[PDB]
């Protein structure tokens, strides 16, 4: 419950951030771009600390069963019931990474341990140009 | 017309911000370029050394040509005055002008 106490409030915390951004756009004059990027950035990396902490509690998550409560009705409530209960992506989101995939299309295998050769030699060749010119 | 000094001063600064332009377009190669090599072809492998080279001593030798205008800024410092002779030198004009008026035969 923990993990989940702590997902509850940093994504608490990111949605009021949503909700700040929302009703300072919603304005009919647009404010200055300085305090647009300062907005930007701020909920942009409360949206990393969301993913990361997701990242770190899996386990909790996934142990977790979801059952509804016996003082919960279900005959007045099941359109609220069904509301939360449906997880599919919205639609334009399938067909973009489907077309991606359809853009991008032993072999796979060698071609993957060619591209860690060429990651590993240009991360050699650019720690090699840092250090071949004083930067201090 | 400005004095050379500032003529030369200026000059520097424009091929230091042209020094920056040409360091923007290198870095919109290189990851140009970048984009190839990551899809498999082997072929550009040797332009990217190349490339990548001429980015950092691009990057580099600007911004230090550029601190050493601001460190010649540091000793430039203690090295209407018009208007004190600004009336004197309309006043010779005018006088030119009578000159013109008095002489008939240069009025032509």
């Amino acid at each position: 419950g923990q993990a989940l106490d702590a997902v509850r409030m940093r994504l608490a915390q990111l949605t009021h951030s949503l909700r700040r951004i929302r009703d300072e756009m919603s304005k009919a004059e647009l404010p200055q771009w300085y305090t647009l990027q300062s907005q930007l950035n701020v909920t942009l990396s409360q949206l990393v600390s969301v993913t990361s902490t997701l990242q770190h509690f899996q386990e909790t998550l996934d142990s977790t069963v979801v059952y509804p409560l016996p003082k919960f009705p279900t005959t007045s409530h099941e359109s609220l019931v069904t509301t939360l209960l449906r997880k599919k992506n919205i639609p334009e989101v399938d067909e973009w990474m489907k077309y991606v995939r359809e853009t991008s299309g032993e072999e796979i295998e060698k071609l993957l341990q060619q591209d860690r050769e060429i990651t590993n030699w240009a991360r050699t060749t650019f720690r090699n140009e840092y250090g071949k010119h004083d930067f201090k | 017309m400005q004095p050379p000094y500032i003529q030369e001063r200026l000059k520097s600064l424009n091929d230091i911000e042209t020094q920056l332009c040409s360091m923007l377009q290198e870095a919109s190669q290189v990851t140009f370029i970048f984009g190839e090599l990551k899809r498999g072809n082997e072929s550009v492998k040797p332009q990217f050394e190349n490339h990548v080279k001429q980015f950092y001593e691009r990057l580099d030798k600007s911004t230090t040509q550029l601190r050493k205008e601001i460190q010649l800024l540091d000793e430039n410092v203690g090295t209407n005055k018009k208007a004190l002779g600004q009336d004197t030198e309309k006043m010779e004009e005018q006088l030119d002008l009578l000159s013109a008026i008095l002489d008939p035969s240069k009025s032509k």
